[PDB]
């Protein structure tokens, strides 16, 4: 029961080099199997891009072959993808998995944006219900992302609790920045009640801000 | 480098309903194909490996077959998180390519949305700006046009559409109708009007305010 964690920085600037690592763990890189990197392009096309043996042993996807790097370290039981030249079109969302008997165990990906755009903060914006159209059964709430970059972020209502009848639409980018909102469906012995919170992580500027719906006036 | 031609592209089966979805190389690989599924937004997880075996942990409503250049998935029984995107993958020659995928949804009656709008929060206008935003949720077909006003006058300018893919929870869409403005623009206006309309409907929702109120 393999365990990948692939950790690395998530915006590279053009011509640069891209450098993960994937951490296994509940397996030794060196018993077994084949160690791979697999690149995922937004409208999810999938390329393998190569692997590290257990023994130590390379293979590439040869559309890469010249700035594809991948090695291991025995130690602390880790791979690396190294990746460079970089150009806007190696945008993807990067996953280990291993390899042999298929591809068991997958990491949870890692998107890799390549820009020469700024790292912004979001602000966040609670949508409460229009003026004075109060409701009755129903009860609909938002939250509003604004003005943020790269892309990642994980808008949560309180914490999971609302998880049900949630729906957080995709990003959209505009001129290097990204909006995206979430509405949550309520019924009412819930809100104004209880503290109905947007919790937003942006790691990429560790702002994990909350914003707290509360009526207009 | 050998071509994974998968096939169909897309689907919409209803709830127990059975998927065969065939994946043809581009040559003879020799049972070396694996078969992903990747749950919206989330990672892979192997379901067949080697052609037709089954991974730990995997229902047995799930099934491949095949050889030569041939190969299969069948999901008998399909229920809601079935309802993902499918990929086929092959390991024998190098280098290892991967299908174009398979969507596949869940067959759902018509559904007129349940449309709100927003005005803009009083921390976005003290801050220059000035969304107003509009929600279009659970309906069926996708395909929706969402159309605003500002006392009357129609408005092109400004808004941005987002829709989401399908809820396996209940068949259904949304989508997200943003209109971006300054908030002197705002401010120098008094209707504010969004209008869904949908196959459903024959005269469409109205939601709007009055950004005196």
């Amino acid at each position: 029961d393999v365990q990948l964690q692939e950790s690395g920085p998530s915006l590279v600037k053009p011509s640069q080099s891209l450098s993960l690592t994937c951490t296994v763990t509940g397996y030794s890189i060196t018993s077994d199997f084949a160690w791979n990197w697999i690149r995922q392009f937004p409208g999810n096309k999938l390329e393998w891009m190569g692997y590290i043996s257990y023994s130590g042993n390379t293979r590439y996807n040869p559309s890469l072959k010249s700035r594809i790097s991948i090695t291991r370290d025995t130690s602390s039981n880790q791979f690396f993808l190294q990746l460079n030249s970089v150009t806007p079109e190696d945008t993807a969302t990067y996953y280990c998995a291993t390899a042999g008997r298929g591809f068991p165990y997958w990491g949870q990906g890692t998107l890799v944006t390549v820009s020469a755009a700024k790292t912004t903060p979001p602000s966040v914006y609670p949508l409460a219900p229009g003026c004075g159209d109060t409701t009755g059964s129903s009860v609909t709430l938002g939250c509003l992302v604004k003005g943020y970059f790269p892309e990642s972020v994980t808008v949560t209502w309180n914490s999971g609790s609302l998880s049900s009848s949630v729906h957080t639409f995709p990003a959209l980018l505009q001129s290097d920045l990204y909006t995206m909102s979430s509405s949550v469906t309520v019924p009412s012995s819930t809100w104004p009640s209880e503290t109905v919170t947007c919790s937003v992580a942006h790691p990429a500027s560790s702002t994990t801000v909350d914003k707290k719906l509360e009526p207009r006036a | 480098d050998i071509l994974m031609t998968q096939s169909p592209s897309s689907m919409s089966v209803s709830l127990g309903d059975t998927v065969s979805i065939t994946c043809h190389a581009s040559q003879d690989i020799i049972s070396n194909i694996g078969w992903l599924q990747q749950k919206p937004g989330k990672s892979f997880a192997g379901l067949i490996y080697h052609g037709t075996n089954l991974s730990d942990g995997v229902p047995s409503r799930f099934s491949g077959s095949g050889s030569g250049a041939d190969y299969s998935l069948t999901i008998s029984s399909l229920e809601s998180e079935d309802f993902a995107d499918y990929y086929c993958v092959q390991y024998a020659q190098f280098p290892w390519t991967f299908g174009g995928g398979t969507k596949l949804e869940i067959a759902r009656a018509d559904a007129a949305p349940t449309v709100s709008i927003f005005p803009p929060s009083s921390e976005q206008l003290t801050s220059g700006g000035a969304s107003v935003v509009c929600f279009l949720n659970n309906f069926y077909p996708k395909d929706i046009n969402v159309k605003w006003k500002i006392d009357g006058s129609e408005r092109q300018n400004g808004v941005l559409n987002s829709w989401t893919d399908q809820d396996s929870k209940d068949s259904t869409y949304s989508m997200s109708s943003t209109l971006t403005l300054t908030k002197d623009e705002y401010e120098r206006h008094n209707s504010y009007t969004c209008e869904a309309t949908h196959k459903t409907s024959t005269s469409p929702i109205v939601k709007s305010f009055n950004r005196n109120e």
